[PDB]
């Protein structure tokens, strides 16, 4: 979790908004996740959360 | 019930059997757990020495609806360390490196910087050039250079398809034919290339080395319809056996008799003492571009 | 600074090749050995030194070169605006004279 | 592992009496393509075909601007010089007029 | 010794990859031998990047309508191509005249309608279209690049035949391309073993390896890469003047 | 001079040779071969790199895909060309050996010795080299070298078993053939090195279990003494099966119900007679009515 | 600016590495020893620096 | 170095000249055992060195001199190479009568 909302957060700052919302969606994506060809049963990447 | 297939068996093992612990009959969570299941794979189809085996998990209901399919391949790889099969390195003399596989042979190293230095003695509008660009490199090992003509593309003859194929013959062990070179035929003009054909003390089997091709609704792989060659130890070089038709002929098994001249190529020759230019497609390919 | 640069990497072969002769012995008779046993090591932490150093170099003067270049674009601005202001003046005389 | 042709047998004919094509599965997603023919392909099998679709895509995407990048009138031209016509492209002018 | 490339005459031909491998060398008793290994050079029919060698080396290459091939025979080319007009600019249709079989071979790149009806007409006045003397229809509609075999010996009205029209339609005269015709040549194709020969010349002395005697093989007779490569040839250098 | 610069690093790079080399695979159908290769100046510079020979087409490798020369530094200085790769734990290793003189203390005339020492280091994940495991491998080298390393070519081979995370490493004296390992045959010798950097010297039962390995070994040619190096592969008893298959999860009908959890942890392998037997044990998945939102 | 930084960086590891190597006693016969007391604090020292 | 293909008379061109470079690779030559040779078209140089070994194992403890021959190669940058090294110990003892 932590790691990848820091990265999110510098390349938000720098404003690369394509590799912040890549580096977001390892956390969370409204759309959900692609795992083996088919949209993932869970909501949050994350385990933990 | 989980159902496993391998090549053309088929197991299906059902929770009434094969289980080990039924879960307790809820809406929330119930967990089935299986005993060890045994599957025969004894029939599986092995192609390149990997076969599948596919695993289906299911569960359904009594009114049909499915409650869970999940489907997964297996892939089962077979161990082949049979002496043919496996890549070595061979260093020539001239200082050329090469991996053999079979009996294709690839460069691994380059020898362009040792003539780079004569060039660079001048300024480097000598080193850029395309007579650098066009320096030949020494052979892979032990073989020889034949020259390819093939015809300009006849619907007739070769096909609805301008491909062509060419394949090697009795090399190693194997009499059938194996793919050495393709193409595509030009509709103007005749194709031209040099293969490199490879050998070694005892490689060629029968009558020598074959190289033949094919379009597709033809294969010119009878008796006497591929090019034959063979290393004459009297003269040390080789020598291509069907040059022509002949009544008797020198051959890796001596003489035969009713020798028959090629077909499919318009023209086939061995070029003496030719060494092929450097090679952008090769695996110093990225260092010569980057140079040129 | 380019030549410091080049003069950092340029000892790092010798570095490796003193690690390669530091490793045979240097004493015989009765009382063998003398081999430095972390010389390769020790030549690898050095070219590793030297490379950072170079870097630092090139670093530095490629970092000058711009600061001058982005100094001459100012140059350049401070001209233009000269150059307008002449032209100004020029059109100023026009009307104090009608 | 497997043969394009054999799984193309397997799921052929497409509705209308023709052997199915890989132009004809361009189309759809792997996740539709196992739905699809849940009941004659295996995973590995489904995989593959799926795999087979895109590069049959990816080389016909090539091959258009392989044709167009010759074909194009702005390079007619001082660089026309080094421009040769290939046979796929005077097969796609004979097939698709101008 | 890379020998390097070269460009013929009226840039129709190019000999290239002219190489020799291995020279080796035997200093015996007082007599230098020096020998030449392998001694290879590629003869092509190629122009040096113009409308010659986009349009005539492709119109002699066409297949013949007989008997294929085409070469070694005699021809009659033009020394400068241009288009002069009509609908657009297509690959302009231009003629080449075999004076040995009697052929009009024409060369285009593009065609305008496969609908529309189209031939090649040889005129001296172009927008005349009763004032022809060569008149031939495309066998298919939507082909370029056809050969059409004459018959008579009309060589001196194929050079009063400038320009040269490919609309030729009788809806009218309905030109859509036509090219010109400025100057005229006369090549021949043949070539000769005796001909293709390797002359060295050491101090005094002087030895020609001719292609009928020191040759190793033959390259396949046609107007593409014609590789010869010759047999090793062995130079008596041992009258050579020395200075310093 | 820019440009003469980067001919010098380009001379340095194409100069290279290729000296060992590792395929990861059971078999030569797919996989990547990892080359190590040396450089002609008389330095220990060594660079390494690897090409997927899955995309051999008749004999022809398009050339992307090889993989560029990268440069080793982490301080190794092999006996002669005794280092090769090899991949176990999933990452590339590189394994050598290194020749010392020592001698043996409380001798009045003082004897010296070769010691020689097997290094194994790993390619860490920023790109840098670990600090080398090193073991002592001085009495299997005099073994199959019968106390004659100057005259005969110590050679080093090192494969991996994945099924039981594992590194063999063979020391063998180069030949023209080889026999069966184990009992008769001095000529090889084997350690076992384990994820931890463990090692067990094989013993005659164990040693005969990877008999059919001597056909990657190093050999001289029959024609001529000619050294044809070979490659070092996986390792594999008869068939190569993974060991565990996470299946995944599914959704049923009209988003009620949802299959989750199905994984297989152990999947094992018998090859007794030519039947192969495989075994899926304690496959499980668990059903829960459950709509994904 | 930033593979400096990794170069110095990367050798730390050589650092502690050598000090290790350093320790074991290089002379022998009747006269044996040779190790160097202070290797392992150098390399410590020099991993500092 | 210098070209004397300008030579006329025995008169040499100041330019024929070239300027003293420094070899920059640790170079320790025995006396004046140092020259330089050009093979694979670029400068090489070629010395011997002379050590004082001693053979191990002996109870009286003989010292003899071990002659090595060195040779470096010029580099396209103008930095020196690391140099091979060869024993030439019996040659020089037998040439020099030991």
């Amino acid at each position: 979790y932590y790691t990848p909302m820091m990265c999110f957060q510098r390349l938000l700052q720098e404003k690369q908004f394509d590799e912040a919302t890549q580096w977001i969606n390892y956390v969370y994506n409204p759309a959900g996740y692609i795992v083996n060809g088919e949209i993932a049963p869970w909501i949050w990447n994350c385990r933990p959360l | 019930k989980i159902t496993v297939m391998a090549g053309s068996k088929t197991h299906t093992f059902t929770a009434s059997d094969h289980i080990a612990s039924l879960p307790a009959n809820s809406f929330d969570a119930m967990p089935y757990t299986f005993k060890p299941l045994e599957i025969d794979a004894s029939s599986l189809a092995f192609t390149n020495n990997i076969a599948p085996l596919d695993i289906v998990f299911e569960t359904k209901a009594k009114d049909g609806r499915v409650l869970g399919k999940i489907k997964q391949t297996l892939s089962v790889k077979r161990v082949n360390y049979n002496p043919e099969d496996i890549l070595f390195l061979r260093e020539t003399h001239s200082g050329a490196q090469y991996m053999q596989l079979g009996v294709y042979r690839i460069r691994l190293n380059t020898l362009l910087a040792s003539q780079l230095v004569s060039r660079a003695n001048t300024g480097i509008d000598t080193i850029l050039t395309m007579e650098t660009q066009r320096l030949p490199e020494p052979p892979l090992g032990e073989g020889f250079f034949a020259n390819f003509v093939l015809p300009k593309y006849d619907p007739a003859e070769h096909g609805d398809e301008r491909w062509f194929k060419i394949h090697i013959g009795n090399v190693g062990g194997n009499t059938g034919r194996q793919p050495y070179y393709s193409g595509m035929l030009s509709d103007t003009s005749e194709t031209s290339m040099t293969l490199f054909v490879p050998y070694a003390e005892g490689y060629y089997m029968h009558e020598g080395v074959r190289l033949g091709v094919g379009y597709q609704k033809i294969t010119y792989d009878n008796t006497w319809e591929s090019a034959f060659f063979y290393f004459d130890e009297t003269k040390q070089q080789f020598v291509l056996i069907n040059d022509a038709d002949h009544d008797s002929g020198m051959t890796q098994q001596g003489i035969v008799k009713n020798i028959k001249k090629y077909k499919g190529f318009l023209n086939v020759s061995i070029a003496t003492g030719y060494s092929a230019p450097m090679d952008f497609n090769s695996a110093s390919a990225l260092y010569y571009w980057e140079l040129f | 600074l380019d030549a410091a640069a080049g003069q950092s990497l340029a000892g790092q072969v010798l570095s490796i090749a003193e690690g390669v002769a530091d490793l045979v012995p240097n004493v015989f008779g009765l009382a063998c050995g003398g081999s430095r046993w972390g010389a390769a090591l020790r030549a690898s932490a050095s070219v590793m030194s030297l490379s950072a150093t170079a870097s630092q170099y090139s670093a530095d003067k490629i970092s000058r070169s711009e600061a001058y270049r982005r100094r001459r674009q100012e140059w350049e601005i401070q001209r233009d605006n000269a150059d307008g202001e002449v032209k100004q003046m020029d059109a100023q005389l026009e009307s104090l004279k009608i | 592992m497997y043969s394009t042709a054999v799984l193309l047998n397997k799921i052929s004919p497409t509705r209308d009496g023709q052997t199915m094509t890989l132009a004809d599965l361009q189309y759809l997603s792997f996740s539709e393509l196992r739905k699809i023919f849940d009941d004659q392909l295996s995973w590995g099998e489904a995989r593959h075909l799926y795999h087979e679709t895109i590069e049959q895509k990816k080389n016909n995407r090539l091959l258009e601007a392989r044709i167009f990048t010759r074909a194009n009138p702005q390079l007619s031209g001082a660089i026309r010089l080094g421009i040769e016509r290939d046979s796929v492209s005077r097969s796609y002018d004979e097939m698709f007029g101008a | 010794l890379n020998m390097g490339s070269a460009i013929g005459d009226d840039s129709l031909t190019v000999m290239e990859n002219g190489n020799i491998p291995q020279i080796t060398s035997k200093y015996s008793s007082d007599n230098l031998a020096i020998t030449l290994h392998n001694a290879a050079f590629t003869v092509r029919y190629d122009g040096s990047g113009n409308v010659i060698r986009n349009k005539q080396i492709s119109a002699m290459k066409l297949t013949g309508v007989d008997g294929k091939s085409q070469y070694g025979n005699a021809f009659i080319i033009a020394n400068t191509v241009k288009h002069y007009g009509g609908y657009s600019d297509l690959g302009g249709p231009i003629t080449v005249y075999n004076k040995t079989k009697n052929y009009i071979a024409s060369v285009q790149g593009h065609l305008m309608n496969a609908d529309y009806t189209r031939r090649l007409i040889l005129t001296p006045v172009e927008n005349n279209y009763y004032a022809r003397l060569f008149e031939f229809p495309f066998s298919p509609n939507t082909i370029l690049n056809t050969v059409f075999t004459v018959g008579s010996n009309k060589t001196s009205d194929f050079k009063k035949c400038s320009y040269a029209v490919d609309g030729n339609n009788s809806q009218g005269f309905q030109i859509f391309s036509s090219y010109q015709s400025s100057g005229w040549l006369d090549i021949d194709t043949g070539i000769n073993n005796t001909d293709i020969k390797i002359t060295v010349m050491a101090g005094s002395k002087t030895h020609t390896f001719t292609a009928s005697d020191h040759i190793a093989s033959l390259p396949a007779n046609s107007f593409d890469a014609m590789p010869y490569t010759f047999k090793p040839l062995e130079i008596d250098a041992s009258s050579l003047a020395f200075t310093n | 001079d820019a440009f003469k610069t980067y001919l010098t690093r380009f001379e340095t790079v194409a100069d290279l040779k290729v000296v060992s080399a590792y395929h990861d695979n059971v078999n030569s159908n797919t996989g990547l071969t990892w080359f190590v290769g040396q450089t002609r100046e008389n330095l220990p510079e060594y660079y390494w790199r690897n090409v997927d020979i899955s995309r051999m087409q008749a004999g022809e490798l398009a050339a992307n895909a090889w993989k560029e020369w990268t440069k080793i530094d982490t301080a190794v200085n092999p006996y002669k060309d005794a280092i090769r790769p090899v991949i176990f734990r999933e990452r590339l290793h590189l394994i050598w050996v290194e020749k010392e003189e020592v001698a043996k203390n409380g001798t009045d005339p003082v004897e010296t010795y070769d010691r020689f020492t097997l290094k194994l280091a790993f390619l860490r994940h920023d790109g840098s080299w670990s600090a080398p495991w090193s073991y002592d491998i001085t009495t299997q080298v005099e073994a199959v070298t019968d106390k004659k390393p100057d005259t005969e070519r110590l050679a080093l081979a090192a494969s991996g078993f994945q099924g039981e995370d594992t590194l063999l490493v063979f020391v063998y004296k180069t030949g023209k053939s080889y026999s069966d390992f184990g009992g008769s045959n001095k000529n090889v010798a084997g350690m076992t090195i384990y994820g931890d950097g463990s090692f067990k010297k094989m013993e005659n039962t164990a040693l005969s279990r990877y008999s059919q390995l001597k056909n990657t070994f190093d050999i001289i040619h029959t024609q001529g003494n000619d050294l044809v190096r070979k490659a070092s592969y996986r390792f594999a008893q008869d068939f190569e099966v993974p060991a565990s298959l996470n299946m995944g999860s599914a959704i049923g009908d009209d988003s009620l119900t949802v299959m989750e959890n199905g994984n297989i942890p152990q999947i094992t392998s018998k090859y007794s007679s030519d039947n192969l037997a495989i075994t899926l044990h304690n496959a499980a998945f668990t059903v829960r009515y459950d709509g994904s939102g």
